């Protein structure tokens, strides 16, 4: 399925994270059989309209659009890009690097409490923003 | 009725502690004093025989 | 095709489609194996073997097997093992000098240029009496004992030998270092392979064998409630029943016995 | 080490199968008929040093098709780089269990066949030859690291030890104490061999390929979905396949509410096939409600996601 | 006459060991102090009621 | 236009692309100097790999067959399941394709 | 749209 | 109660419920009698309660 | 019948091969089946003997217990199914029944297969299967058509014989219809009673293969076994359907079901239910319970190992039915 849209080359996404001026770019880089972009891509098309007044997302090939593997580091075979006024915001998920999320959480409020943080740093200006949890222990128990 | 690569066994792996007096202290083969255990020191086996 | 000049390979593996030379290439492992089942025993100097070697020089197998012939080898390596024994004997201050690398990170060595022409010290070969091992002192330490000679082998492709029972009987005498001199099965009671099996299904260790995990899940001792078939208040103990005792008769002092091995009785 | 040794043969003895018939193919005659290949005669050290010359060289060019220049191999076979790695180069260094063990085992050769040459010098005796052979193989792990690429060598390296016990211990007997003069090489030899038996196909397998030329809701979701816009004609599907997605959703939904669910616009086929849909994927949730229902009551590590959801499906 | 000897029920043990495995999930962000109030409470309530079992 | 176009600057080497045994997928000669001779080589390495894989092939490819055979019947794939439906579907009007409601209702 | 995305997941898996 | 329900196997041991938490010398010994005894108890129990009112 | 164990299933099949008149009068005489003879070492014939020694106790007008325990009955199947149909664990009563009927008809052949048993005699009837082979779905039409001419795609002629009729019960309605009307779905007795009509055309699909297996009765048994299918394996577990049959106890006429020169051959069709296993419960804890009806006495006894309840007549319809007899009269 996968409605939300679709990046084919890198100039789709370079003016993507351009076009949006009060919403956070969201992008996805991975591929669609990938279970956990499957697992991803389920939670973002369950907040795909949630976070419409202040977000969008964008779904990238990295087979389709490899030109920034080198550049983020793309090389897990997930991983989630926020941008503001083209520039990057870092998320401060306690995992040990803060560009990427590089994981697929069940949860759909975590990944809409993520997003609002991420708009809520990113309008106010500070460049890197802190999660609102803590992802380092999976809190299974 | 009732990880770590370790290149040596462990001493707890070993077996043959028995209480037995008649399995502690086996009565070794004596082949009519003719035949030694191979590898053994010939000399030693005729000393200690 | 026939074999060529030792030469021919030397200049070319001395010199070095790319398609040739990679193909080749993804049979190292069995160079590597071929390489090291090869390996010259210790009472030999020099082993020659014939090698197929790839016209590229990007690989070389050494084509031949180790055939030695079983009494030959063991006695061989009974001799081996008296002249080590005494060797190790004698000096006191024997200096190990075995190298875990191949000279390290060094070129390795040119053998036209620096082992071509170098003849071996000499060999671990241990001296035979001539009045005793006279029908082997002729063989008793070639690359091959008697692969030349038709009465003894087959052929060249020395796949079966045949022995005269004077040469048996100085192999015998010569690899008594090696063997145990037992004359019966009955030294392996309980400890045979069957034994072991029949240990090894009930979930027991036998004192002198190994131990496994256990064959199938074992239920505690605690877990049965008392039935009057296992009431301790009716068993007469006499002796601790031991292991020995339930892998000798499985089928007596056990209440499951599966995929127990019956063990061979008194010979 | 004498009840490990004995476990060991126990297991072969026991493990063992017969062997399954074949058609008889020799690789080594297949090799000599073609062209590539030519036989000669040569001593067992020039070998050695021409197979270790050319496990070098086959490393090199391994190493530099992949460019990484960064990394240098010496000429006993240890890998090391030579500056700080980038992350990229670090993930492009990247090797994996294949190669380092192939290297390994070309490290092992180049010590076997260089102390055979050190014996054919001269430097050392014969004896001392045979008594390094005997550590060469006694000592594998410590000479060479190879049971962190493949954590079952490791078994055979405690057999050698076992060995080692076997041996030393009547060895040292009578007027022989301890000490480095024990030269009996067999048993590791052996050992190592049939190691290399077993590990030579993955090699040669790993090298042919580098030298050629839970959600099964969503996966039922997608697999639908294909299956019905490919029937679909071309200039109507550009809305009509979000409302039938919405339809599949609120199909699902009416499961699961116990609900009566018939829409009457809808056609029978298109119908049939949800229907179809829904029945699948409510088995599979069930299915996976109860499974989880008993991780859970079992005693599992799970989130709270999880057991919410359990709950919510129980 | 007799001795009544006590324990606790596989059950109840379950129940505690469920119990503290609720108030550890159900953490999440909340404040240490309240983590261990629910811990306390459990701990009080099982042995004022399994006082001697418990031993 | 490049990435870099948008003026942004960093802040198969994809775990999928690697595997703990042969490393990373993929072959290093995929492609290079490739003539005539090249092409003998490849075949006859193959033939050579071909014949070795003779030893047992009558019975290895006998199981293979089996066994997805078993496999697949035992286990249908989901789209297996879906095709019956998925063709019994071809049948219909494009006039009943505007029809299809809405979930208003 | 949506049927490009199908497509290539269906040849990719 | 054997002649309601009649066990020429003794089969009657093999599904009685028993204290695993306590040592085998603490639980109830599964006796021929005594198991008996107790699914007679049981059985009259239950037959003294019509089933579609409750079940034991 | 004691529930010896989980042997429910096996109490209620024995019960339903009770009380049909020709078999039990067949098996209450030990001489109708003493002098067979037996193969040396044969143990089939333990399944014959002792299932007639159950009728004797049975049928007994002077009991001492008004119960039989079935433990030597339970004991030769184990033994004759080899460790199948145990006594601990509960088996299916279709598959039970169906071993069950086969056992003793092979075992009531004297050291060969004779032709006409009881068991034949019975319950065995005749019916003309039409196998008519279908092209592969995906192919073109102008294919599928010229497949019509290759002689293989058509009707064939595998007339055999039935021991019972195995009825498919239609697939659960999933959502609940809009109506007042309860969930549980609701079908009658001719519904499912369909596939043997003989237009009705169901697809059978082996591996790689397609089939429209028609089915025509051409031969009516006195006693009719219909073997409802009510569990089916789906992709994870086994799910019972809760479909109820709405059949009639009294009168059912299948001269429709029969083709014209058959229909001549049968002077009676009208079939009367004698006995009905249900099967109550979760597919892995389920329980059986049969519906038999008493002859001489009109009374309709619902019978669970030893509970013995007087049903009313109407309320037979109500629940799950998994196998029934009936009586040709």
């Amino acid at each position: 399925s996968y409605m939300l849209p679709h990046l084919h080359n890198g100039w789709q996404v370079d003016q993507a994270i351009l076009s949006e001026e009060d919403r956070v770019v969201v992008i996805r880089f991975g591929h669609d059989w990938d279970p956990t972009c499957m697992k991803m891509d389920e939670v973002l098309y369950s907040i795909a309209e949630k976070v419409k007044n202040f977000a969008v997302i964008y779904l990238v090939d990295i087979t389709e659009v490899p030109d920034f593997n080198k550049m983020y580091e793309l090389y897990d075979p997930c991983t989630v890009m926020f941008f503001f006024r083209n520039k990057h915001i870092m998320i401060d998920l306690g995992t040990g690097n803060n560009n990427k999320i590089n994981w697929a959480m069940e949860d759909k409020q975590e990944m809409v409490d993520i997003i609002e943080t991420v708009y809520r740093g990113a309008r106010k200006g500070r460049g890197l923003v802190v999660s609102p949890k803590d992802y380092s222990t999976k809190y299974r128990y | 009725y009732l990880r770590k690569f370790v290149f040596e066994w462990d001493a707890s792996e070993d077996t043959s502690i028995d209480y037995n007096p008649l399995y502690k202290e086996r009565h070794q083969v004596q082949l009519l004093g003719r035949g030694f255990i191979a590898g053994i020191d010939l000399k030693q086996q005729k000393r200690e025989q | 095709k026939e074999d060529m000049p030792p030469e021919h390979v030397r200049k070319i593996i001395r010199d070095h489609d790319k398609r040739v030379y990679l193909g080749a290439l993804k049979y190292m492992p069995h160079a590597v194996l071929k390489l090291l089942e090869n390996m010259p025993m210790p009472w030999e100097q020099i082993r020659d073997v014939p090698v197929l070697y790839h016209i590229t020089g990007a690989i070389s197998f050494v084509n031949e097997i180790p055939w030695v012939i079983e009494p030959v080898y063991i006695s061989q390596w009974g001799s081996m093992w008296i002249m080590m024994r005494r060797e190790k004997r004698d000096r006191r201050h024997f200096k190990r000098m075995r190298f875990p690398p191949f000279d390290d990170e060094e070129p390795p060595l040119d053998y036209a240029d620096n082992i071509l022409d170098v003849e071996p010290l000499e060999a671990i070969q241990l001296e035979l009496d001539p009045e005793e091992d006279a029908p082997v002192l002729d063989w008793f330490y070639d690359h091959q004992p008697l692969r030349d000679s038709r009465k003894y082998v087959n052929g060249s492709t020395y796949q079966r030998w045949q022995f005269t029972l004077p040469m048996m009987s100085t192999l015998y005498r010569l690899a008594n270092q090696l063997l145990t001199d037992l004359v019966d099965d009955n030294y392996f009671y309980l400890f045979d392979l069957k034994a072991f099996f029949t240990s090894k299904a009930l979930n027991m260790a036998i004192p002198g064998g190994p131990k496994f995990e256990p064959l199938v899940r074992d239920i505690n001792l605690q877990d049965e409630d008392w039935n009057e078939f296992n009431d301790i208040n009716k068993i007469i103990i006499r002796q601790p029943i031991r292991t020995e005792y339930k892998i000798a008769f499985p089928y007596l002092y056990n209440n499951l016995p599966h995929h127990v091995h019956l063990t061979w009785y008194h010979t | 080490s004498y009840q490990k040794l004995l476990k060991y043969y126990v297991l072969n003895a026991l493990k063992h199968r017969p062997p399954k018939a074949q058609k008889k193919r020799y690789l080594f005659r297949s090799f000599k008929a073609t062209k590539f290949f030519q036989s000669t005669k040569l001593d067992w050290v020039e070998v050695g040093l021409q197979v270790c010359r050319q496990g070098y060289n086959m490393l090199n060019l391994l190493i530099h098709r992949k460019n990484l220049n960064y990394l240098h191999l010496d000429y006993n076979f240890n890998l090391k780089p030579v500056k700080t790695l980038t992350t990229k180069e670090r993930k492009k260094s990247r090797f994996g269990n294949a190669f380092h063990l192939c290297r390994e085992v070309l490290r092992l050769t180049k010590l076997v066949v260089d102390s055979h040459v050190q014996y054919r010098l001269g430097n050392v005796d014969a004896f001392q030859l045979a008594d390094g052979l005997q550590y060469i193989f006694a000592h594998v792990g410590q000479l060479t690291g190879m049971y962190r690429y493949k954590y079952k060598l490791m078994r055979q390296i405690r057999m050698c030890k076992d060995l080692k016990h076997l041996i030393y211990y009547r060895f040292n007997t009578g007027p022989v104490g301890k000490g480095p003069g024990c030269g009996f090489w067999a048993a590791g030899w052996r050992v190592w061999l049939f190691f290399m038996r077993g590990i030579t196909p993955l090699l040669e397998r790993w090298l042919g390929n580098l030298l050629a030329r839970s959600h099964f809701d969503l996966e039922l979701r997608a697999a639908v979905m294909h299956d019905i816009l490919d029937m679909m004609p071309e200039g109507i599907k550009q809305n009509k396949a979000r409302t039938i997605l919405q339809h599949l959703s609120e199909a699902w939904r009416c499961w699961k509410a116990n609900i009566p669910w018939k829409v009457p616009g809808l056609p029978t086929p298109i119908e049939n096939m949800i229907l179809r849909y829904v029945k699948a994927k409510a088995d599979w949730w069930t299915n996976t409600a109860h499974y989880n229902r008993e991780r859970i009551r079992r005693g599992a590590t799970v989130d709270k996601t999880v057991c919410k959801k359990n709950l919510g499906r129980l | 006459t007799a001795q009544c000897f006590l324990r606790v029920d596989d059950e109840s043990m379950q129940r505690f060991h469920n119990r503290v495995r609720q108030i550890l999930m159900a953490s999440g962000s909340t404040t240490f102090t309240k983590i261990v109030n629910k811990w306390n409470t459990a701990l009080i309530g099982l042995m004022t009621y399994f006082r001697e079992a418990v031993v | 236009v490049p990435g870099l176009g948008r003026g942004a600057t960093g802040f198969d080497l994809n775990d999928t692309n690697y595997d703990e045994f042969n490393g990373y997928a993929g072959s290093l000669f995929s492609s290079g100097p490739y003539e005539k001779d090249d092409e003998e080589a490849d075949a006859i390495y193959a033939a050579l790999d071909k014949r070795m894989d003779e030893r047992r092939k009558e019975r290895r490819e006998q199981r293979e067959k089996e066994e997805i055979e078993k496999y697949r019947m035992e286990r249908p794939k989901i789209q297996q399941q879906f095709s019956d439906l998925k063709r019994k579907l071809a049948e219909v009007t494009e006039e009943e394709w505007l029809s299809i409601p809405e979930v208003g209702d | 749209d949506i049927e490009s995305s199908l497509k290539q997941l269906a040849e990719r898996r | 109660y054997l002649t309601e329900h009649p066990d020429p196997n003794n089969e009657n041991i093999v599904g009685y419920n028993n204290k695993k938490c306590w040592p085998r010398d603490a639980r109830m010994r599964l006796m021929k009698h005594d198991v008996n005894l107790g699914r007679a108890v049981f059985w009259d129990i239950k037959n003294r309660l019509p089933r579609s009112v409750t079940t034991v | 019948l004691n529930n010896i164990k989980a042997n429910d299933y096996a109490n209620a099949v024995l019960q339903a091969l009770s009380n049909v008149p020709p078999l039990r009068n067949y098996f209450l005489e030990e001489d109708n089946y003493k002098n067979i003879k037996r193969p040396p070492g044969d143990i089939m014939f333990l399944l014959v003997q002792r299932f007639g020694e159950l009728m004797r106790k049975l049928w007994n007008p002077r009991n001492f217990k008004a119960h039989v325990s079935p433990h030597e009955m339970l004991q030769a199947v184990v033994l004759c199914s080899k460790k199948t149909f145990q006594i601990t664990k509960q088996g299916d009563g279709v598959d039970f029944l169906s071993w069950f009927l086969n056992a003793l008809h092979s075992a009531l052949g004297g050291t060969k297969k004779k032709k006409k048993t009881i068991v034949t005699d019975v319950f065995q009837g005749s019916m003309r299967i039409f196998t008519k082979k279908l092209p592969h779905p995906d192919l073109p039409a102008e294919e599928k058509e010229q497949l019509l001419h290759n002689d293989e795609y058509q009707e064939t002629m595998v007339e055999s014989t039935f021991m019972y009729l195995t009825l498919d019960l239609p697939t659960a309605p999933l959502y609940k219809d809009e109506k007042e009307q309860l969930i549980i779905p609701q079908v009658p007795l001719f519904n499912i009673l369909a596939k043997f009509n003989g237009i009705t055309e169901k697809e059978y699909k082996t591996y790689k293969e397609n089939f429209l297996k028609r089915f025509q009765l051409t031969k009516l048994p006195p006693y009719l076994i219909f073997c409802i299918k009510r569990f089916t394996k789906n992709n994870f577990f086994v799910e019972k359907n809760p479909t109820i049959v709405n059949f009639p106890i009294t009168n059912v006429d299948l001269r429709e079901y029969l083709s014209e020169e058959v229909q001549a051959v049968h002077k009676n069709t009208t079939y009367d239910l004698i006995a009905n296993i249900v099967h109550d419960g979760k597919p892995s804890e389920g329980s059986y319970r049969i519906h038999v009806l008493h002859h001489g006495t009109g009374k309709w006894y619902e019978l669970q190992d030893l509970q013995v309840t007087d049903i009313l007549p109407q309320m037979i319809t109500l629940s799950e039915a998994y196998i029934q007899i009936w009586k040709r009269r």
